[PDB]
């Protein structure tokens, strides 16, 4: 796991969705 | 009274929305979703779906 990053557009992977 | 334009606006609006709604499909295909499509396949059947 990463930290969150706050208001800056990122590729997010939760759970397994992406 | 104003029955036209307003039937105008709500065509436009309706099209819309169902164009949205449609992302919504399989299609024929496990997910309507191409984030699960790559995480769950390996290319030759992912290309496919």
């Amino acid at each position: 796991s990463t930290n969150l990053v706050k208001n800056k557009c990122v590729n997010f992977n939760f759970n397994g969705l992406k | 009274a104003l029955g036209k334009l307003q039937d105008v606006v709500n065509h436009n609006a309706q099209a819309l929305n169902t164009l949205v709604k449609q992302l919504s499909s399989k299609f024929g295909a496990i997910s309507s979703v191409l984030n699960d499509i790559f995480s769950r396949l390996d290319p030759p059947e992912a290309e496919v779906q």
